[PDB]
């Protein structure tokens, strides 16, 4: 009886502009946003995922979580793939993008309650990101000097640490900077070759000890055993290493040779076949001076046993990417066939050992000043398994922070903790009003949308909101004697863990955001952003 | 009047449904036309997402039950197939035109003498089209007036950030392909190819054509000033004798001789290929060879191609190696033994954009390459989807252009124009019927929908700026003399549309005037709506 | 039409914060009584069939099986203990 | 299951009413559009009569008798399709209130309109004007009406000749007392059958006095035409026969084979040497041709055409006057090549062809039609058949009637006229045959947006005192003279519209019963 209108597309479900879905589709994100809200920070909360393969783990990082939920809605999709595009091209700001983005919807909804054109909000957030991107180029207090020092590794990599692993913040400093140091070369004034790849420092944990006996190592380090009876070499530097694509038994013909029996008279000579051409096979590859295989297949029982007469340290590799990092530090290359170690085909490494790590003995791969190696491994150490994996992913993220650091003008950084965030509101209001028209009201709404990043470091602390705001207002405002605010840019959102009161100078304990990472998360962010307010209107069909 | 299984819609509440249907389908897409209106969002149910403002990409997407959006549908298809842009505008022109004409249906005024009046403004709209268009000259070097055409075209499909960024790209695109001395051009000849892990704003123009697989060696040089350029059949990695054979080795010392015997009947063919380079311009400074070679090269050819310095590709598309006899110029040599200097090819700078995941070669700087390429960059799915909308809807725009040399302005100056003509001309000339001055005029003021609906979309008040325009054109008009006026969305004000740079094509505007009058008189020509099996 | 979950639940807020302590004190419910050497015994069905009573807090939770994801956190704990030192799982 | 009764009555009733109502609107060049929304979701916005309710599937007996009907009358007329089913709807329309609310009996108007059906054709001929059927000027501009708002308007003085050279030559114009008047019979079917050639122009379209073959000659090099064709036709196809016994052919041994191939060359020259005693330049076999056969004839001096239909043969034999022979030793002397202009082998759009046309008519023609593409040849095949059929109309009959609802009114009022004189019970469904008369410039009218009330009785009363000639204009609707816009339809569109929709009317009267089942 009672009739429909404004469907006539095949009992679908499409929601017109004048339902306001750009204000359900914020609302659908803010569900969302409020996830990422208890997320940043070092304060913040972590999420238990359980995984349709029943297995329950649990993360700080959202860009982990999107990817562990199944994301359908389109006004999410935007900032699932948004969030993606953030982790390209950088290894830090997957809360940044979400929480921002986020709240520049938060603050559109009053713009358009109020009758504002969502094309005229478009713009005005257009105009002010301009105006943003353009100011944190002058925003900027240092530049690295890609000096590339420990200590100036551990001005980048300790801000780095927080926000994902709070209280290991100091301690996997020095374990990560030290592996970052041994992959970076020595030069300056060169910025033709790249360098500094992520998969060029490997990451091992082993249950046991804790973070204080967790070491750096220049070299690879695999789990697999010592399956001669070879344990270690000695400690003579520059011992030969043949890869070794084929495996070790005896060789085959390239043209058919497939083993046929037929009386057991032949059975007899295939044993005694087998066991005088392999003996004269491990003889001819021992007799050039290897010390090593590394058998990238499989290993025959008597080709094991001949090499360990011989003193020859058998070590398995089926991984070919490990093979592959494992030619750029040795300098051997992998052999497809079988029988000619040619001398130029070999390596050369100085230690090859077996140590007990957590009470499991793994053979190890290593160097000591010589036959410079492009990779490292990390060897973690800890009781709990699940928070030593969570300390993986910090450091991945901060190999990948480094990686942030490069020619594209990556040294640039800026304070962190709320100090930039609170100043650029401040700087933006200072254009709104030097701009005529109705894009004040757009610009100042721009501001405000930054206020999400300081609220949510005091919400997340415990600290009063109330409390927080006006400190942090009333101290990047100041009456100065000339045009250009002098002493103190650095006030930023405290926290504490402490007793008493206030907020802290960014020069204390050197936390920072680069401006690589805050220049890119905005552009991302509000694109983002203002994509989502450009759909009025869904239509699914069949397809 | 009733049998088993049927229903109908017999008296005029079966127009009234039709009409307003195509009112449904008139409010969703009126929001998209322009530059000033909203970006829609498709999805498949499978996940896909497709952000595009035109028409017929919408419609074909979507599956409609409405019988008068169908028919919508099917004219918009045809609209592409002959104008290629504007099927918004179709769709806007036909819904205002039936619920213009529903008022008079409510009036009693029969259909036929609605649709008549229909076809006689829209003869009389003609005749203003032949007046009112503007001849533009044949000349290449009107690039300036083409930055305004590539705007016009752009500044919809676009954010407007993209428009400096897309504008140098389709504009030497269109000219670089179209020929001297008022030949055709060919669109097929401009190469759109998509690529991942880049901003949309890094998106440059291509002069040459690029290849996806590069050659794989650290050795190999960054960028080549000037080389030879050679187009080989030939495979030269590791082959097998032709005839069955086997490969029986006493020693390790001896299965490297057949190896290097069998790779010598491959090694004869790459001395002449490395001799050739030393044969032609060894010496030379600036001079280079290149090697795109099509079949598979083995690792042992790819260090001897490394020590004299030659790029090595393999794995080539077999549709690119046709391509590059156009842009490079070179000859495809099918055997080595006849391979000669002049059958190699010359380019100009090749030099390979390195990125992790990608390899990238660039052919550019060819002497006459006659084909283009648009890269386009882009970090998701979606916006490849929607700068490739752009670039193809750019690319046929200027195009018309050059093909067609009549123009209009934009910003709506034909039709409010046509608006203001045709009322004040019926009064004058009334030489068609007294009953058909509701046709002309409803036909008027359904003009009116375009330039009321690119200022909804901008959210200014159409009644305000439309007032404005027409006290722009009784001025003009009392003035006695020629001036152009339109619409401007940023401002609010009126336009000169000459002079701010919005232009229409003629092709365009001749079809949707003509196509929109005949599909919604086909609409007010039904009587009965009969339903089958529902 | 659109959907934002495709059947996968996921519950935020304070509430869900005091949610997850309730579990857990149902799992400590149960474990009180075996506290001590004089403590009660926990009577336990295996899925297996099999019938187990025992008062050692690590053989008990074992058994649980308890789905519960912060619930089993207390689980982790067990095997800590029982590993480091291997006496004390119920306190 | 069963409808008995009136109830059966009613049924029959609503079904044709129905049928009618939906096609009501599509008569007349400004006939409105129909929405036919298809079962499988696509529609159809044509307002072609025919086309609309051939996709349309009813359930009622009589609605089915309403769609066979239009299908006989458009083998007929060509066009007016829309004309009849609304003439023989209402008609019972007409005749439903006095067949139940007056309780007439279904006989007595069935008996009624025999009658009304006499005074109906009378009337017609009366208001009907005589036209010159030899004058070439005035038939073309009567084929026109079949011509015009279609894409042979601009051909359309070479789509008449078309159709007037193909029609002078099936006719047959003949009369007397004595053997009896064929009233001009022609017959567009069988005789004038067209054959669509891709390529040329239209203005290339020739009326070919022949019979045509599109199967090529079996040797490429062959005499182009013939002066003096001798044509020979025969059944049994020219190979090597077979005996009345088991016997078989298995040659092992190689000596073996010349011995059955010479007899093989031996038999079949035996029976080309029967076909060349006559010494013939043509051979047409029914059947095929072996390739031995087509040696000795090569030398012989004659082509050969092999596999020719037996109903190609039949007109091959008037076209010529070659007798049909079944075996070949049965040829007989009667078989001649006489009255054969030339045999060609033309070839156009790399397609041989077969000429056996002559200098005279044997009442049958061969249409060649040539065009840009196929759906040129489609579309001027279906116009040319819609232009023989108005050619059709005027040679069967030199009558002309006036168009635009002028006729539907006039006999209307000369029906009035008469019923005065007809008193007694069957005068009551006499008068609604009139009124079901003025139902067809009443759609004109309704399609054209006038007031049916004010020009209906305006157009009526201009019947009565003015020339019954004054009809209804289709582009403007206002009461116009037929003479200064003519719209001359031929009797023949008028005579079977009336004919066929008495008879409809008295078929649904008729049946008072309705049962199912086997």
């Amino acid at each position: 009886q009672n009739p429909n209108a404004g469907l006539f597309k095949q009992g679908y479900n499409s929601y017109s502009n004048a339902d306001g879905q750009i204000i359900k589709s914020i609302a659908a994100i803010r569900e969302l946003h409020q996830m990422c809200l208890t997320s940043m920070g070092p304060c913040g909360r972590n999420k238990i995922i359980v995984n349709h393969l029943g297995k329950i783990i649990i993360t700080n990082d959202a860009a982990t979580m999107l990817r562990e939920l199944d994301i359908v809605h389109p006004a999410v999709k935007v900032l699932v793939m948004a969030t993606e595009q953030q982790k390209i091209d950088m290894g830090d700001g997957t809360n940044l993008v979400m929480i921002l983005a986020g709240e520049l919807l938060n603050v559109s909804e009053k713009l358009i309650s109020m009758g504002l054109s969502a094309v005229e909000i478009i713009q005005g957030y257009n105009m002010a990101r301009k105006f943003t991107l353009k100011e944190l180029d002058e925003m900027v207090v240092g530049e690295i000097t890609d000096k590339n020092d420990k200590n100036e590794l551990l001005k980048m990599i300790k801000p780095v640490i927080s926000s994902k692993k709070y209280g290991s913040e100091d301690i996997l400093s020095e374990l990560v900077s030290e592996a970052v140091s041994h992959v970076l070369p020595v030069a300056q004034q060169a910025g033709e070759i790249p360098y500094f790849n992520v998969d060029s420092i490997r990451v091992v944990k082993i249950m046991g000890g804790s973070l204080s006996n967790s070491t750096v190592i220049k070299g690879m380090v695999f789990n697999r055993e010592p399956e001669g009876h070879v344990k270690s070499l000695s400690e003579d530097k520059k011992h030969k290493v043949a890869v070794f694509t084929c495996p070790l038994d005896i060789a085959n013909t390239e043209t058919k040779g497939t083993v046929l029996l037929h009386n057991a008279q032949e059975m007899l000579d295939f044993s005694k076949g087998e066991e005088k051409q392999i003996d004269a096979m491990m003889k001819e590859i021992a007799d050039m001076g290897v010390e090593c295989i590394v058998a990238g297949a499989g290993v025959g029982e008597l080709a094991l046993h001949y090499l360990n007469r011989y003193g020859i340290l058998v070590l398995k590799v089926p991984s070919k990417f490990e093979l592959r990092r494992l030619c750029r530090v040795c300098g051997a290359t992998p052999l497809p066939r079988l029988g000619a170690p040619t001398p130029e085909e070999l390596g050369l490494v100085e230690t090859v050992k077996t140590m007990e790590i957590g009470g499991d003995r793994v053979t190890v791969f290593k160097q000591e000043q010589g036959e410079i190696s492009r990779t490292s491994t990390i060897i973690l150490r800890g009781a709990t398994q699940n928070n030593l994996d969570d300390i993986e992913r910090a450091i991945d993220d901060g190999v990948a922070a480094v990686k942030g650091l490069m020619k594209p003008s990556g040294g640039k950084l800026l304070p962190g903790a709320g100090a930039t965030e609170i100043e650029l509101i401040s700087r933006i209001t200072k254009y709104g009003e030097r701009t005529p028209g109705l894009l004040q009201l757009a610009i100042k709404q721009f501001a405000v949308a930054f206020e999400v990043v300081p609220r949510t470091l005091a919400e997340t602390a415990g600290l009063d909101v109330n409390e927080v705001l006006p400190n942090l207002y009333a101290a990047h405002n100041v009456t100065e004697p000339g045009a250009v605010k002098t002493d103190h840019l650095y006030k930023g959102v405290d926290i504490d863990g402490e007793s008493d009161e206030g907020v802290k100078d960014i020069r204390e304990e050197n936390i920072y955001d680069m401006l690589a990472t805050k220049k890119f998360a905005i552009n991302v962010a509000t694109e983002a952003a203002t994509t989502v307010l450009s759909i009025d209107q869904i239509i699914m069909a069949k397809k | 009047l009733l049998n088993p299984k049927a229903e109908s819609l017999r008296r005029d509440a079966a127009l009234k449904v039709n009409v307003t249907s195509a009112e449904g389908l008139q409010s969703v897409l009126e929001t998209n036309l322009g530059p000033k209106g909203t970006l829609k969002m498709l999805v498949d149910g499978a996940g896909n997402i497709k952000l595009t403002k035109d028409g017929k990409v919408l419609l074909t997407e979507m599956q409609i039950q409405s019988p008068t959006a169908v028919l919508i549908a099917r004219a918009a298809a045809a609209q592409d197939e002959i104008t290629g842009d504007g099927t918004t505008t179709v769709v806007c022109l036909v819904g205002e035109l039936l619920r213009q004409a529903h008022r008079f249906i409510q009036e009693g005024v029969h259909p036929r003498i609605i649709t008549d009046g229909f076809e006689i403004a829209r003869k009389e709209s003609m005749k203003f089209l032949d007046e009112f268009k503007i001849s533009k000259t044949n000349l290449s070097n009107d690039r300036e007036f083409l930055l305004q055409v590539a705007r016009s075209s752009l500044l919809t499909k676009v954010d407007a950030d993209l428009t400096e960024v897309l504008t140098p790209i389709v504009t030497d695109a269109v000219l670089s392909v179209y020929d001297a001395q008022a030949d055709n051009l060919d669109l097929h000849m401009v190469e759109i190819m998509q690529m991942q892990h880049l901003s949309p704003k890094d998106t440059t123009f291509i002069k040459g054509l690029v290849l996806d697989h590069g050659g794989r060696h650290p050795d190999m040089p960054t960028r080549v000033k000037n080389a030879y350029v050679l187009i080989l059949n030939v495979s030269l990695e590791y082959e097998k004798t032709e005839v069955n054979s086997g490969f029986f080795y006493s020693s390790a010392d001896q299965r490297d001789k057949l190896a290097a015997s069998e790779r010598k009947f491959v090694d004869a063919k790459l001395k002449k290929i490395i001799d050739l380079k030393n044969e032609v311009c060894g010496m030379d400074p600036d001079k280079g060879f290149v090697i795109i070679n099509q079949k598979g090269i083995d690792p042992m050819s790819l260090d001897v191609f490394a020590k004299h310095n030659i790029l090595a590709l393999r794995r080539a598309k077999r549709r690119n190696m046709e391509r590059l006899q156009l842009v490079t110029g070179g000859e495809a040599q099918n055997s080595v033994e006849d391979l000669s200097p002049q059958i190699l090819g010359f380019s100009g700078l090749v030099y390979q954009e390195t990125i992790g995941e990608e390899k990238f070669t660039y052919v550019t700087e060819n002497t006459d390459p006659k084909s283009c390429t648009i890269l386009i960059k882009g970090s998701t799915h979606y916006a490849l989807a929607q700068t490739k909308d752009a670039v193809r809807d750019g690319l046929r725009a200027v195009a018309n252009v050059l093909k067609d040399k009549n123009i209009i302005p934009g910003a709506g100056a034909f039709y409010i124009a046509l608006s203001r003509y045709l009322r004040s001309a019926n009064m004058n000339k009334l030489g068609a019927k007294g009953k058909t001055k509701t046709g002309i005029e409803a036909f008027a003021e359904a003009l009116l929908v375009i330039p009321k609906t690119l200022v909804k979309n901008s959210g200014f008040d159409p009644l305000d700026v439309l007032a404005m325009v027409e006290d722009e054109l009784d001025d003009a008009q009392d003035s006695d003399e020629t001036r152009y006026v339109g619409v401007d969305l940023n401002i609010g004000d009126s336009c000169d549309p000459t002079i701010e740079g919005i232009w229409d094509s003629y092709r365009v505007l001749r079809n949707a005037i003509t196509g929109a009058t005949g599909i919604a008189s086909n609409l007010l020509l039904c009587d009965e709506l009969l339903r089958a099996g529902r | 039409i659109v959907v934002l979950k495709e059947g996968t639940d996921a519950s935020q807020g304070k509430g869900q914060i005091i949610s997850n302590i309730n579990a857990c004190v149902a799992v400590q419910e149960a474990l009180k009584p075996t506290l001590g050497p004089l403590g009660s015994d926990i009577l336990i069905v295996t899925s297996n069939q099999k019938t187990t009573i025992s008062n050692d807090g690590a053989t008990i939770l074992k058994l649980l099986d308890v789905v519960h994801p912060a619930a089993k956190t207390l689980v982790d704990i067990s095997r800590a203990q029982d590993a480091e030192v291997g006496d004390g799982t119920t306190s | 299951e069963r409808t008995t009764g009136r109830q059966a009555q009613i049924s029959n009733i609503t079904a044709a009413k129905a049928v009618a109502d939906v096609i009501r609107t599509c008569l007349g060049p400004k006939a409105m559009l129909k929405m036919l929304l298809d079962p499988m979701g696509g529609l159809v916005l044509t307002n072609d009569g025919h086309a609309i309710l051939r996709e349309i599937d009813v359930a009622h007996p009589a609605a089915k008798s309403m769609l066979e009907l239009s299908r006989t009358q458009d083998e007929e007329v060509g066009d007016g399709t829309t004309t009849v089913i609304i003439l023989a709807g209402e008609i019972l329309a007409q005749c439903a209130p006095y067949l139940i609310e007056k309780n007439i009996h279904p006989v007595i108007i069935i008996q009624a309109l025999k009658k009304a059906l006499t005074d109906a054709l009378e009337v017609i001929k009366q208001v009907s004007k005589p036209v010159d059927v030899e004058n070439d000027a005035a038939m073309k501009k009567l084929i026109q009406a079949s011509i015009g708002t279609k894409y042979v308007i601009h051909w359309s003085e070479k789509m008449c000749e078309l159709a007037l050279d193909a029609v002078k030559t099936v006719r047959k114009d003949l009369g007397q007392t004595v053997e009896g008047e064929p009233n001009f019979e022609i017959d567009i079917k069988r005789y004038v059958r067209v054959e669509k050639i891709p390529g040329g122009d239209v203005l290339d379209s020739r009326v070919l006095k022949g019979v045509l073959l599109n199967k090529d000659v079996v040797h490429p090099k062959m005499s182009r035409h013939i002066e003096n064709p001798r044509v020979v036709l025969l059944d049994c196809p020219l190979e090597y026969k077979k005996g009345e016994s088991q016997t078989n052919i298995e040659i092992e041994k190689e000596e073996d084979w010349n011995r059955i191939l010479q007899i093989e060359e031996e038999q079949v020259q035996l029976m080309c040497e029967q076909i060349l005693a006559v010494r013939p330049t043509l051979v047409i076999t029914e059947k095929g041709v072996s390739d031995l056969a087509q040696h000795y004839l090569l030398k012989g001096g004659c082509s050969v055409l092999r596999r020719v239909k037996k109903s190609d043969n039949n007109r091959i034999a008037r076209v010529t006057g070659a007798t049909i022979v079944n075996r070949v030793e049965d040829l007989k002397e009667s078989d001649v090549g006489t009255n054969c202009g030339l045999f060609k082998v033309e070839m156009i759009g790399d397609e041989y062809f077969s000429f056996l046309d002559n200098c005279k008519e044997p009442k049958a023609c061969t249409i060649m039609l040539r065009g840009g593409s196929k759906d040129i040849l489609n579309e001027i095949d279906r116009n040319l058949q819609d232009a023989m059929a108005v050619a059709r109309n005027v040679m069967l009959s030199p009558s002309l009637s006036p168009g635009g609802g002028a006729t539907e009114m006039a006999v209307s009022v000369k029906l009035a006229e008469k019923a005065k004189q007809l008193e007694g019970i069957q005068q009551w469904p006499y008068q609604a045959v009139a009124d079901a008369m003025e139902c067809i410039p009443r759609t004109l009218i309704q399609n054209a947006g006038g007031d049916p009330i004010r020009l209906l009785s305006q157009l009526r009363a201009k019947h009565a005192q003015g020339n019954f000639t004054t009809g209804i204009d289709g582009d403007k609707g206002k009461i116009v003279d037929m003479v200064s816009y003519g719209i001359w339809e031929p009797e023949v569109i008028k005579q079977q519209s009336v004919k066929t929709a008495i008879e409809s009317a008295c078929l649904l009267l008729r049946v008072d019963d309705i049962v199912s089942g086997v």
